This record gives structure tokens, C-alpha cells and sequence, in this order.
RNA sequence: CCGCACAAGCGGUGGAGCAUGUGGUUUAAUUCGAUGCAACGCGAAGAACCUUACCUGGUCUUGACAUCCACGGAAGUUUUCAGAGAUGAGAAUGUGCCUUCGGGAACCGUGAGACAGGUGCUGCAUGGCUGUCGUCAGCUCGUGUUGUGAAAUGUUGGGUUAAGUCCCGCAACGAGCGCAACCCUUAUCCUUUGUUGCCAGCGGUCCGGCCGGGAACUCAAAGGAGACUGCCAGUGAUAAACUGGAGGAAGGUGGGGAUGACGUCAAGUCAUCAUGGCCCUUACGACCAGGGCUACACACGUGCUACAAUGGCGCAUACAAAGAGAAGCGACCUCGCGAGAGCAAGCGGACCUCAUAAAGUGCGUCGUAGUCCGGAUUGGAGUCUGCAACUCGACUCCAUGAAGUCGGAAUCGCUAGUAAUCGUGGAUCAGAAUGCCACGGUGAAUACGUUCCCGG
């Protein structure tokens, strides 16, 4: 991935000019049409080394959960994730995930066991109507829960779509310390990223970019 | 009231002692306590001393208290008026 | 706020009656009064043996009673030498042949009245109430691994004004009937008086009714 | 050839039976006015024929029991209405939309204690 | 019509008319009647004077007012007399048979003044 | 020619149709012929009690009995069904009535 | 209600002369359930109109009510939480409703030696806008 | 309810068993219609002489665990109260709440 | 944000007579408890004796009721006298049974105590049971998270519901007791079995499913099917949800019942029973006869029947459901004006009896009246249960015909097979239902709406 490449795909898009945000002007590429941009030649070097740090961690065969929140990409963090027989979560973030986890693995337990139930197929025991209650609760289990079923535990690595609106996760990942690989943009802070990814976070191409790339350094590094 | 296929009723004991009392001529008066017994004719210009409750009140028997109860003549409640 | 017996509802749906013999009307009032004096005399001289349930039939004009406990020895004696004096008495109440069967209760823990004749005895014994709750629900858990609740009230501890309390783990739905929901009471005497205790445990769910 | 009915209401019920014929009727082994002086029942039990204007092609045998005066009228109408259905189903749809196939369920409430009738209590002491 | 001393019966069917006298119901009114043979629903105007004459020979049988009255006086007067239960509580204007008198006795105590 | 008819009663709706299955069973393996198990109308009372100790007049339960019919018939005794039958017992709460 | 408000219930329409307003006539007429007193009563009033008053039965019936229909009334509502004596513009079917309840209680007050007089008086009457349910209507 | 009151009870239900017979001859004669006038009055005077425990007319129904005097059911001899809490034990064979 | 809470409708109460409960008064006694609601046809599903706990008088003192010791006799049966009875006194009588052959078991009597006995006090010493807010939608915990902490979040917000019901949002994620569901009952169909239940097509019939016969139908009782916003349209934030439509016996909790979360009222019950503890033992215990609980200047609650022509009376003639029955229910026939009496079949009950439903409908009559309305009250004369109907029972016949002509202030119930109105059954029970619990017949009116009254 090179610098124009980032550019067509709009990695370089800001936001407006937004009140009290002194923080991001290092390193700000600039602004036009009332709009700020990124610089992509931090991205590359940036960018670049997240992907290596990527691809070592999958080389150890680490458990990276792909979280997309940021509407459009929760569909696409699903594919990426899936392509990489990797965990996902494409829903609103439940707080306390991480810090809370003891209370997932409850619901974990749960939807096994109604599933089990399924393939026994005795909801036929049942009445219809409780037969037809048990099997769309579980179909909303299996809607929350599919993504993270198979994870088992807390994941390795973090890869965020959108700090601006993954923060919970991101407040998640720094009580536990686990590190964060995420793209930062214009109205984003780095504080909590490990490995800054800088770039736009909202443009679906970008966000395509991003998952393809990730996607590909995952399963190239764990077959290294 | 008792049918008339039973026939009039009254207390043995009584009949015995109003027997012997006629027949002796004593002529004063017996204390009884048997309120549901009927007069007889026999019975007239006796006195009879009825138990009401408290006090055995005397009675003089005459025809025209024929066939009536002794306790119709005894009264048990006492009355003189709220005010 | 006063609940339901939850034994009474649940009768004809997942519990049996304890009393399964058929009579007419010339006959079931003193049908009903030779049970009760047979029930009355036996849990007089079995309060040692943890009797729990006695369970009486009048088949063929005989009467066949069956006992659960939770320790048959106790009872049964030596070679059969007392349960005999029970069947003759028993026969002689009944005014017909006698026959007596034993079932052993297994897990004493589970059932509601041995637990609340445990806890009465410790309470007569001035054992400190609140730990016996805790030990027998505790237990309870340990055991069976399904719901328990225990109730007790009266002048607990010899306190001037009487009070209840109460203790709960996991699972209780009541309101359910599909719910097997053991239930008893027991009683205990004291300098002050008495203190009533009641228990409820729950052991899973039926499906597919009674039979 | 012959076609039957059921027809309930109210606590009563009826056997109808039908057949081809000049239009006349039995109900009990009596004719229709012997067995009801109210004129509403009249129409009652045979609006399904005028709906139909079957009235003169088809002759009728009743036996009903059960209920009282209106309710074996009901009775009667309803299965009147699914013998037609079971002579020609074609006309299922009129009859429908006519309101005669449905079944009434409407029957009397148990009284309840402390309810001197069903949803009736005493006058309120108002103290 | 003048039937059993003063008494005027009103023109309507005979045996309504009839039950005016004091003593005769509706029992002894068709008796009357039949007696006589006479159909009961008849005017008690166009009645012969022949068969007003037969019912007042038929009415002479039973106790006509006056007498009647004064039967029932005697009756109470010799209850009242022989100073019996029933004869006190004729004389002090209470029930007589039995029925309660913490309430419901004013057809025979009147209407409820103060106390 | 002779015709047994029995009679059974018992508050247990499944008990009972058990015992008449017996029965049958039994009439078929000795070879009689059998009408079929016929129900008969059910009867059941009903009691209500007032529920308090220290009366409420509006406070009171109410239960029920139910008592079950069932009826047979066998048309051909033969001998040995006729001792047969009577060898046969049932449970506590089942009652039997047979005739000739 | 606070909650919900329904609609109206549907009722039959007169088996003899098959309209609905006639049925509902015989229901404001009704008593204790007696509704075969009640409709003999409206069919021998109405026959005697007939015979008596107008050229035709449902149709003399329907203008002596016609000629009675109140169209207006200030019966009260209040959402501003003080009473509103407000006059208001009447739905029909209440229009009806209140014309039937009021010539059936002048019937009962007429005194005719019988009610089918009685009500045949007062709806010839009406027919003649004498009848007093005119009244009714006009002091509302 | 006091001993005494079952006391009572027992000794007139005993009691009242004995002249069962006596009383019910004496009754015959009594009401009979073409008995001699002095026969009657005679049997008559004689029933007086009997104990007056002895009609069965004197007897209340109690309880039998407790004897209380109101509230009974013959079907079962108890109370409504005792015949409620062992209902709820299930000791009744087929004893359920009704709700139809 | 809601409810027969108001409004809109219909019918009552409050005036009359009477049934019933309470207060007050009275009495020798009118036994006791219950008091806003949430006491007052309430405990009591049934007081002439009994019941009965109260009153008067007559009696007993290890006792009516239980164990323990001694002593004496089987038991028991029949019968006489005194007394209101309790009891006392006597007569014949029994005179037996297992007996290891000792006696003992049986019972019954006397004596001795240890003890018996209590409806005597405390529901503010308690258990148990129940009412009330209220079938109101709420009440909490764990982990996580924020504040220095006291704590908060969850449980608030925008929608949507009968609902803390569900969706979205949301530093919260879940869980538990409640909600709903699982249970009974009702509405449609299918399978199974057809007598004592059934009679469409057949044969015979005196015409009676009467009987030959039938297994169709109704019905009986076991097991199945069926309704889920499933389908369609619109609406809505594509959400949930809402509105309409199709089909269907049934449509949106199809209708009714059971089922009462944490807790409030030191609410009720020591008189069902249990019990802490205080009190009485020739008496606060026990037996017996008569009386009382039913009184009567009063007044308060809940009911029944009326003041009438949509009716009263006479004649004829239709259509139910659900229950009960062995000392029971009791037909038929005979007798009586009648309540009833005599005789006596059948049935432990789909078979027999209670037991012919009333409103309804057809005919006639009454003519707006204190009446052919209304029935209270009183006199006379009878039947039936019971040892016994004076105080104090129900019912029948004749005679008598009060008050009352739609009822203040003011107030209660009800949203559909409901209101209203007409009959039938059951429990308690020798006898004693205007009360209570059930069953069916006929069968409405009204709802703008939420502001006021009211209560979450
Ligand atoms: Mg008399
Ligand atoms: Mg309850
Ligand atoms: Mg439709
Ligand atoms: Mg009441
Ligand atoms: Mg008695
Ligand atoms: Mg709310
Ligand atoms: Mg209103
Ligand atoms: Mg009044
Ligand atoms: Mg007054
Ligand atoms: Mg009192
Ligand atoms: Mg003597
Ligand atoms: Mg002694
Ligand atoms: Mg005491
Ligand atoms: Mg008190
Ligand atoms: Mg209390
Ligand atoms: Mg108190
Ligand atoms: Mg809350
Ligand atoms: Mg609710
Ligand atoms: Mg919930
Ligand atoms: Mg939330
Ligand atoms: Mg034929
Ligand atoms: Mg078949
Ligand atoms: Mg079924
Ligand atoms: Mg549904
Ligand atoms: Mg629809
Ligand atoms: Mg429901
Ligand atoms: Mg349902
Ligand atoms: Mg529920
Ligand atoms: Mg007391
Ligand atoms: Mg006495
Ligand atoms: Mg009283
Ligand atoms: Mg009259
Ligand atoms: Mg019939
Ligand atoms: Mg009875
Ligand atoms: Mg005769
Ligand atoms: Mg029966
Ligand atoms: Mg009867
Ligand atoms: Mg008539
Ligand atoms: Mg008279
Ligand atoms: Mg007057
Ligand atoms: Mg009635
Ligand atoms: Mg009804
Ligand atoms: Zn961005």
C-alpha cells in the first residue's frame, strides 16, 4: 500500500474546521474546502509498521477481534474477520466486554445449550407457541453472540475501525491493556492506540483499504 | 298444633299428683315445673304453683282454661317500660 | 399478601396423593379417621427413624401402608422383631390385615421435612438458628444443585417481640406449575414458645405431565 | 340423495336433514307455527333459504332439542345454513357474508362468590 | 239490590259485588252463587226480585254481619278476660303471634313517634 | 346363554382405562366375545369451605370430586373365562362390581 | 375512557319490515327483556297509524320522527378543567336516539287506556308536530 | 370444645342406640290408626317414662378431631377447617380445587 | 400515565309493610367475639329440648373425661317404689370366657393418693390461618462503571403495551422474585368405543324406538387437530408496534376461572386447634329440670313484596340446565276443599324417584279505582316433624283487607349474553331459607371524551 493509493481511497479526508481541538495541528497535511487532511506520508512508515506488528502477532498465532461499531463498516469488519476464521463484533459495543467479561461467558453457555436443543429438534415437545418463543430467542442470541462465540476468552489484539466511535472499546482496552490497532483521524486522538494507523476513518474505500491490507497481513504473517 | 290423631298431651307425673291431690281432697296448691302440659277438665278448682323460670307462680283452674297450656298462664319476661 | 399451599396446587399434575383408596359415602368418613389414627401412632413411635412421607391403600379390604425413611435399620430391627409389633397394632387400629412396605430415602438433604425437623431439633437444642439455616441451604446447593428457601419465625432467641426470616438460593418460581417444588413445615417448642419453619425445594422441571 | 347439518346455540342443538321438494317443512313431527307462536322465529330460521331463494325447491326434516324458544331458532338456522353449504359449496361465500356461518360462542357467566350475579355486588356500605 | 239488611252491592259481576258483605270472600261468594244457580258474572242489576230473594235466603245461612262482629268481639274480649298471654298482649297492642318487636311491628304498634 | 356386565369406578381417568384394558385383554387371550369399553357420564361434587379462621364472609374455596365410569360387557362366558375374571385383581383405587 | 374508546354495537335489522331504525325502537321500548310485548306493542301502534294517520306504516312512522329530530345540545365537557356548558351540533344516530327515548316517554306520561294507544296517539301527533317530543327537542 | 361436651356426645349416641327398638315399637302403636284409644293413650304415657337422651333427635354432630359444633360436612365428620388443611396435605383421595 | 374514578346510559337505595344484623334501652339472664373502608343476612352450612358457653333452683368433690395401686364381684337382662329430673332405694338376676389349672384376661363397685378439669386472663408473649393496599407493576442482587466519601448507574431517555411487555438509544452486562406462559373450563373438526344413550335408511307394529334391526346422526369420555401478527396493504426511525383486509368455528390475552411479587395496618382470631406464661381446685371443675339468647319508647345497615293495564283474574297449550337419593328418594291406585293420609312398585340409580320449569303463547274478562291493585294484621278451624311446638316451629282452609298511587338531603351497581327480569337445584338439616352456593330461559341502553370527584 503506497501513498496515492491512500489518496484515492480517501484516506487523506478530515473534518471540518470543529471547535477546541488544538491537539491534532502537529502533523496536520492541511485543510480545503473547509475540511481538514491527513498527511499520508506519516500513514505509510505508520501504517506500515502496524501491519508488520500485525503480521508478528499472527505469527504467534495471536487472537486479533475485529470490532466494527461505525454503521457501514460492521458488515465489512464481519467479512474481514470471517476470511481470517478471526472473532468480530458488528454491534453496538456492550460496556464492559472486557471488564465484565464474567458475565459473557454466562450468555456464551446459554446460546450452546439452546442450540444444542435445536439440533435435538425437542421444542417439538413444546407447545407451539413456546416452541416458536425458545427458537427466536435464540435466533437474537445467535445475532448478538455470533461473532464472539468461538473467542473463548479475552482476545490478543484489538483492531478498531473508528476511535471516534469505538471509544468504549478503546476505554475497555486501556484498563485491561490490550493493545489497539485502530485508524486515527482528523477530530480523533491517538491516546489509546498502540500501533496508530493514521488515516481517515470514515470513507468506505479507506475502511476497504484498511480491512483488505489487515486482513491479508493476518493470514500472511500467521502462515508467515 | 298436635294433631288430633295424637290425642291431647300432658306429663305423667303430673296426672299422678292431681289424681291423688282430687281424689285426697288437700286442695293446696302443687308446685310443678311441666309448663307444656294441657288442662283437663278434672283439673278444676285446683291451684297449681308453675315454675316461670324463677318462681313457681299459684294459678287457679277454672272451665274456661280448659284445654289450654299451663305455661299460657305464667309469664317468663318482665316489662315496665323504656321511659 | 397469603400464598397457596404449593402442594395442593400442583396435586393431579406432578404430585401423587398420599391417599389413593376408594370408598363410598357409607364408608369414607371412617376410612379417613382409621388413616389418621394410623398416621398418628406411627410417626409417634418412628420420630427416631426420620420417617418423612406414609402413603396408605385399602386394596381387597386389607390395608397396605408404605413408609419412607431415610435409615430403614432404625425401624426394621433386628430379623423383622419390632415392624412385626407394628403390623399387629396397625391391624388391630385398622380393624383388618396389615401389610407394611419400606422405602429408603437416599438423599435426606433433599427432602423438605427431614431438613425442617433437623432444624427444629437444633433450635430445641438452643443451636444458634441463623447457622443452621445457612448449613442446611448450604447443603442443599451442595446436593441436589437446585433451588432452596427456608422461613423461620417466633420469639427467635427468646427476643421479647417476635420475627420472622428468611433465606433463599437460586430458583424458586412458585407461580410455576411445571415446577417440582418440595414443600413441609415443622414445629418446635421452646421456654418461650413456639417457632414455625417452613421449606421449599425447588428439583427441576416436568415436561411431558405426571405420567 | 339427502344432505345434513349440526346446528348449535345457545345450550341447544338441532339435526337438519334436506331434500329435494316443494318447500315444506316439519320440525318435532310439527309444522314450524305449531312450534312457535313468535313470529320472528319464522323468518329466523328460514332467512337462509330467502337469501339463497331456494324456499320452493327444497323440503325440510328438523329434530332439535335442548335450550330454549331463540336459541333452538339459532340452532336451527345455523344448520340449515351448512346443509346448504353441503348441497353447494358455492354458496359459502354469500352465506358468509351474511353473517350465518359463524358459530356463536356467546353463553351465560357462572355466578362467583361474594356476586350475587355475574359482575353483581352488594351496594357499598359507603361508611 | 238490598241483600242481607243494609247493605247496597254495586252494579258488577255478581260475585264481586257480593264479597262487599261483610263476612263473605271470594270462597263463599261462588258458593253463594252456585247455590243459587246463578251464573257468577251477571249485572247484579237484572236480577229478578225473586232471585235476589233466593240469595238472601242463601246468605241467611252463614253469620251475617252484625252477629259476626260481635262474635269476634266476644272471642277477644274472652281472651282478654281470662288474662292469658294472648289476652295481655291484645290489651297492650303488641303482636300477637310471635313476630319480633325490636323493629318491624308498626302496623300493629302505629306510626313511630319519639321516644 | 349368559352375559357378564362389569362396572368400574375410580377418581383416576388413566387408572381405570389401565384396568379395563386388562380386562379385555384378558377376555380376548380366553377367547369370549366382548362389547367394547363403554364410558358412561361422570359424576363429580363439589364443596366450598370459608378459608379463615376468624370469618370473612367473602373469603372462601371451593373443590371437586371426579369419579369415573367405565362399562363392559361379554356376551359369551365361556367356562373358563367366567373363573378367569375372577382371578384377576386391580389396584387399591380401582372398584369392581360384576353381574350376571 | 381514559385508556381506549369503541365503537357502537351492531344490532338486526325489524324481521318484518327489515330496517335497523325500527329494531332499535322496539329496544328503547323494551322491558326486562320482554320483547315480544315490546314489538307487539310498536307493530299495533304503527298499524293503527296507518290506518289512521299518513298513507303508509315505516313511512309515516319515519316523518313523525322526522319531524322531531333535535340537531343541537349543550351537554357539557370540560378540558380546560372548568365545565363547558357549550351547545353542540348532534351526531344523527344520536339525533334519532334522542328523538325515540323522548316520544316514548311522552308516551308513557299520555295516559291512554293502553300503551299501543298511547304511543299511536303521541306519533300521530308528532306526525302532526304536536306531539310533544317537538317539546323535547325545543327546550334543549 | 370441652371434654364434657364429648362426653355428653358418646353417652347419648350409646345411650340412644340401646332403645332403638323399643322406641321404634312404641311409635307404631302410637301412630297406628285402628289401634284401641286406650292402647295409645297407654303408650303415650309410657314413652314419656324413657330416658330423654334416648331420641335420636338429641344428637349434634362435632368434629371428630376437634368436635367443634358448627362448620360440619357429613361426607368426611370434620370441620371446614381440618377438612381444608389436610385436603392441602393431599390426604383425600382425589380431593382437588375445583375450577370449571 | 390510568379505573364503572368522572362523563354517557339503565336500574336501585334513602318514604311504606315485612324478613334479617347492629346500636341503645330493658331484664334474673338477655352468654361471647367482630367495627371507616377492610364491623352490621358477620363467626353461625340453619338457638323450641339438646345445642349453650347466660339466669333460677336442685345435687357431686380422685371427680363427666386419662393413667397408676389396693379390694370386691363376670358381664349383662328384667322389673318395683320415691323424686321435676339428676339420683336414691329395691327385686328377681345374671350365673360367662381364656385358663400353664396358679390364676388371668374381662368388665363393674369402693378406698388411697399422684393427678384430672377450665369456652378462665394475655392476638401488645407466640405458632397456624385470614383480611387490606391490589392481580396494583413493581422489588432487588451479582459483576462492571463514576464520586475523596455519604452513594449513583443498571431500573432514567424516544417510541410501544394489560405489563419493568417489547424495540431503539444509552456506562453498563446480567440475574432473581413478580408479568406472561405451563393447569381447568367454553367455542369448531377428526379418531376410538356404542348401553341404561341415539333412530337417518329398512321390516313389523296396537303407532308407543313400541321391536326386529341399524352404528348413520345427537350424545357420552378418552386421545388428537386448530390461531402465530401466520398471510396481504398501509403506517412507522425499514425499529418495535399500530390500522385495515383475506381466509377461518374462532383474530390479535377468542371468552371465564384458578394463580396474589417485597412489604403496610404491634389489622382479626388464646372461643376450631396448638402454645409461652398468670390464675381457679368441695370450684372459675361436674350433673339435672325450668328460663334466656326471639324483650321493645327507639334508631342505623343489608334484603324481600308492593303502590298495577308492558297489568290483575279464568281457561287451554309450548321450550331447559344442573343436582340429590338406602333409617334414603318414594311412583301407581284409593281418601280428603287443602296442607296431607292409606296402600305400595322401582332404584345405590344415563335404567327408578324427587320433578309437569316459570316468564312465554291462544281465549275471555276487568276499565284507572285505594280498584277483580296491595297484601300487613287479627278471629275461627286443621295437617306434619318431635318425648314435647305456651313463652318460641313450618304449612293448609274460611273469614278480615293496614300502610302504600314511584318516594328528601343524598347515594349504590353495571361496558354484552353483561344490566334487568323469570324459574330450577344443593349444602347445613328430625323439623325449621326473603340468607348462602350453583343452574338455565328471555335479553337491553350508553361511552364526546379526561376536565372535575376519587384512588395508584
Ligand atoms: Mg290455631
Ligand atoms: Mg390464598
Ligand atoms: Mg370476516
Ligand atoms: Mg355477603
Ligand atoms: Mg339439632
Ligand atoms: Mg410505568
Ligand atoms: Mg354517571
Ligand atoms: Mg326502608
Ligand atoms: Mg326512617
Ligand atoms: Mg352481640
Ligand atoms: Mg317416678
Ligand atoms: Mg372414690
Ligand atoms: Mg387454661
Ligand atoms: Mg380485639
Ligand atoms: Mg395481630
Ligand atoms: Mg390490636
Ligand atoms: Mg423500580
Ligand atoms: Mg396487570
Ligand atoms: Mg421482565
Ligand atoms: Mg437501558
Ligand atoms: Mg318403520
Ligand atoms: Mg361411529
Ligand atoms: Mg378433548
Ligand atoms: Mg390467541
Ligand atoms: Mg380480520
Ligand atoms: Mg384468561
Ligand atoms: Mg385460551
Ligand atoms: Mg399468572
Ligand atoms: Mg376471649
Ligand atoms: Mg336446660
Ligand atoms: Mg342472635
Ligand atoms: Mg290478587
Ligand atoms: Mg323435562
Ligand atoms: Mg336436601
Ligand atoms: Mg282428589
Ligand atoms: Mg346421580
Ligand atoms: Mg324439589
Ligand atoms: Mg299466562
Ligand atoms: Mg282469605
Ligand atoms: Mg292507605
Ligand atoms: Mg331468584
Ligand atoms: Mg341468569
Ligand atoms: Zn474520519
Amino acid at each position: 500500500v503506497s501513498m496515492r493509493d491512500m489518496l484515492k481511497a480517501g484516506v487523506h479526508f478530515g473534518h471540518q474546521t470543529r471547535y477546541w481541538n488544538p491537539k491534532m495541528k502537529p502533523f496536520i497535511f492541511g485543510a480545503r474546502n473547509k475540511v481538514h487532511i491527513i498527511n499520508l506520508e506519516k500513514t505509510v512508515p505508520m501504517f506500515n509498521e502496524a501491519l508488520a506488528e500485525l503480521n508478528k502477532i499472527a505469527s504467534r498465532k495471536g487472537k486479533i477481534l475485529f470490532v466494527g461499531t461505525k454503521r457501514a463498516a460492521s458488515e465489512a469488519v464481519k467479512d474481514a474477520a470471517l476470511s481470517c476464521d478471526q472473532f468480530f463484533v458488528n454491534h453496538r459495543w456492550l460496556g464492559g466486554m472486557l471488564t465484565n467479561w464474567k458475565t459473557v461467558r454466562q450468555s456464551i453457555k446459554r446460546l450452546k445449550d439452546l442450540e444444542t436443543q435445536s439440533q435435538d429438534g425437542t421444542f417439538d415437545k413444546l407447545t407451539k407457541k413456546e416452541a416458536l418463543m425458545r427458537t427466536r430467542e435464540l435466533e437474537k442470541l445467535e445475532n448478538s453472540l455470533g461473532g464472539i462465540k468461538d473467542m473463548g476468552g479475552l482476545p490478543d489484539a484489538l483492531f478498531v475501525i473508528d476511535a471516534d466511535h469505538e471509544h468504549i472499546a478503546i476505554k475497555e482496552a486501556n484498563n485491561l491493556g490490550i493493545p489497539v490497532f485502530a485508524i486515527v483521524d482528523t477530530n480523533s486522538d491517538p491516546d489509546g492506540v498502540d500501533f496508530v494507523i493514521p488515516g481517515n476513518d470514515d470513507a468506505i474505500r479507506a475502511v476497504t483499504l484498511y480491512l483488505g491490507a489487515v486482513a491479508a497481513t493476518v493470514r500472511e504473517g500467521r502462515s508467515q | 298444633p298436635r294433631s288430633l290423631k295424637k290425642g291431647p298431651f300432658i306429663d305423667l307425673h303430673l296426672l299422678k299428683k292431681v289424681e291423688k291431690a282430687v281424689e285426697s281432697g288437700d286442695k293446696k296448691p302443687l308446685r310443678t315445673w311441666s309448663r307444656r302440659s294441657t288442662i283437663f277438665p278434672n283439673m278444676i278448682g285446683l291451684t297449681i304453683a308453675v315454675h316461670n323460670g324463677r318462681q313457681h307462680v299459684p294459678v287457679f283452674v277454672t272451665d274456661e282454661m280448659v284445654g289450654h297450656k299451663l305455661g299460657e298462664f305464667a309469664p317468663t319476661r318482665t316489662y315496665r317500660g323504656h321511659a | 399478601g397469603q400464598k397457596v399451599h404449593p402442594n395442593g396446587i400442583r396435586l393431579g399434575i406432578v404430585k401423587p396423593w398420599n391417599s389413593t383408596w376408594f370408598a363410598n359415602t357409607k364408608e369414607f368418613a371412617d376410612n379417613l379417621d382409621s388413616d389418621f389414627k394410623v398416621r398418628q401412632y406411627l410417626t409417634k413411635e418412628l420420630a427416631k427413624a426420620s420417617v418423612s412421607r406414609i402413603v396408605i391403600e385399602r386394596p381387597a379390604k386389607s390395608i397396605r401402608v408404605t413408609i419412607h425413611t431415610a435409615r430403614p435399620g432404625i425401624v426394621i430391627g433386628k430379623k423383622g422383631e419390632d415392624v412385626e409389633k407394628l403390623r399387629k397394632v396397625v391391624a388391630d387400629i385398622a380393624g383388618v390385615p396389615a401389610q407394611i412396605n419400606i422405602a429408603e430415602v437416599r438423599k435426606p438433604e433433599l427432602d423438605a421435612k427431614l431438613v425442617a425437623d433437623s432444624i427444629t431439633s437444633q433450635l430445641e437444642r438452643r443451636v444458634m438458628f441463623r447457622r443452621a439455616m445457612k448449613r442446611a441451604v448450604q447443603n442443599a446447593m451442595r446436593l441436589g444443585a437446585k433451588g432452596i428457601k427456608v422461613e423461620v419465625s417466633g420469639r427467635l432467641g427468646g427476643a421479647e417481640i417476635a420475627r420472622t426470616e428468611w433465606y433463599r438460593e437460586g430458583r424458586v418460581p412458585l407461580h410455576t406449575l411445571r415446577a417440582d417444588i418440595d414443600y413441609n413445615t415443622s414445629e418446635a417448642h421452646t421456654t418461650y414458645g413456639v417457632i414455625g419453619v417452613k421449606v421449599w425445594i425447588f428439583k427441576g422441571e416436568i415436561l411431558g405431565g405426571m405420567a | 340423495n339427502q344432505y345434513y347439518g349440526t346446528g348449535r346455540r345457545k345450550s341447544s342443538a338441532a339435526r337438519v336433514f334436506i331434500k329435494p321438494g316443494n318447500g315444506k317443512i316439519v320440525i318435532n313431527q310439527r309444522s314450524l307455527e305449531q312450534y312457535f307462536g313468535r313470529e320472528t322465529a319464522r323468518m329466523v330460521v328460514r332467512q337462509p333459504l330467502e337469501l339463497v331463494d331456494m324456499v320452493e325447491k327444497l323440503d325440510l326434516y328438523i329434530t332439535v332439542k335442548g335450550g330454549g324458544i331463540s336459541g333452538q331458532a339459532g340452532a336451527i338456522r345455523h344448520g340449515i345454513t351448512r346443509a346448504l353449504m353441503e348441497y353447494d359449496e358455492s354458496l359459502r361465500s354469500e352465506l358468509r357474508k351474511a353473517g350465518f356461518v359463524t358459530r356463536d360462542a356467546r353463553q351465560v357467566e357462572r355466578k362467583k362468590v361474594g356476586l350475587r350475579k355475574a359482575r353483581r355486588r352488594p351496594q357499598f356500605s359507603k361508611r | 239490590a238490598r241483600i242481607a239488611g243494609i247493605n247496597i252491592p254495586d252494579h258488577k259481576h255478581a260475585v264481586i259485588a257480593l264479597t262487599s258483605i261483610y263476612g263473605v270472600g271470594k270462597t263463599r261468594s261462588k258458593a253463594i252463587l252456585a247455590a243459587a244457580g246463578i251464573a257468577e258474572d251477571v249485572k247484579i242489576s237484572e236480577l229478578s226480585e225473586g232471585q235476589i230473594d233466593t240469595l238472601r235466603d242463601e246468605v241467611a245461612k252463614f253469620v251475617v254481619e252484625g252477629d259476626l262482629r260481635r262474635e269476634i268481639s266476644m272471642s277477644i274480649k274472652r281472651l282478654m278476660d281470662l288474662g292469658c298471654y294472648r289476652g295481655l298482649r291484645h290489651r297492650r297492642g303488641l303482636p300477637v303471634r310471635g313476630q319480633r318487636t325490636k323493629t318491624n311491628a308498626r302496623t300493629r304498634k302505629g306510626p313511630r313517634k319519639p321516644i | 346363554n349368559q352375559r357378564i356386565r362389569i362396572r368400574l369406578k375410580a377418581f383416576d381417568h388413566r387408572l381405570i382405562d389401565q384396568a379395563t384394558a386388562e380386562i379385555v385383554e384378558t377376555a380376548k387371550r380366553t377367547g369370549a366375545q366382548v362389547r367394547g369399553p363403554i364410558p358412561l357420564p361422570t359424576r363429580k361434587e363439589r364443596f366450598t369451605v370459608l378459608i379463615s379462621p376468624h370469618v370473612n364472609k367473602d373469603a372462601r374455596d371451593q373443590y371437586e370430586i371426579r369419579t369415573h365410569l367405565r362399562l363392559v360387557d361379554i356376551v359369551e362366558p365361556t367356562e373358563k373365562t367366567v373363573d378367569a375374571l375372577m382371578r384377576l385383581d386391580l389396584a387399591a383405587g380401582v372398584d369392581v362390581q360384576i353381574s350376571l | 375512557p381514559r385508556r381506549r374508546v369503541i365503537g357502537q354495537r351492531k344490532i338486526l335489522p325489524d324481521p318484518k319490515f327489515g330496517s335497523e331504525l325500527l329494531a332499535k325502537f322496539v329496544n328503547i321500548l323494551m322491558v326486562d327483556g320482554k320483547k315480544s310485548t315490546a314489538e307487539s306493542i310498536v307493530y299495533s301502534a304503527l298499524e293503527t297509524l296507518a290506518q289512521r294517520s299518513g298513507k303508509s306504516e315505516l313511512e309515516a312512522f319515519e316523518v313523525a320522527l322526522e319531524n322531531v329530530r333535535p340537531t343541537v345540545e349543550v351537554k357539557s365537557r370540560r378540558v380546560g378543567g372548568s365545565t363547558y356548558q357549550v351547545p353542540v351540533e348532534v351526531r344523527p344516530v344520536r339525533r334519532n336516539a334522542l328523538a325515540m327515548r323522548w316520544i316514548v316517554e311522552a308516551a308513557r306520561k299520555r295516559g291512554d287506556k293502553s300503551m299501543a294507544l298511547r304511543l299511536a296517539n303521541e306519533l300521530s301527533d308528532a306526525a302532526e308536530n304536536k306531539g310533544t317530543a317537538v317539546k323535547k327537542r325545543e327546550d334543549v | 370444645a370441652k371434654q364434657s361436651m364429648k362426653a355428653r356426645e358418646v353417652k347419648r349416641v350409646a345411650l340412644a342406640d340401646k332403645y332403638f327398638a323399643k322406641r321404634a315399637e312404641l311409635k307404631a302403636i302410637i301412630s297406628d290408626v285402628n289401634a284401641s284409644d286406650e292402647d295409645r293413650w297407654n303408650a303415650v304415657l309410657k314413652l314419656q317414662t324413657l330416658p330423654r337422651d334416648s331420641s335420636p333427635s338429641r344428637q349434634r354432630n362435632r368434629c371428630r378431631q376437634t368436635g367443634r359444633p358448627h362448620g360440619f360436612l357429613r361426607k368426611f365428620g370434620l370441620s371446614r377447617i381440618k377438612v381444608r388443611e389436610a385436603a392441602m396435605r393431599g390426604e383425600i383421595p382425589g380431593l382437588k380445587k375445583a375450577s370449571w
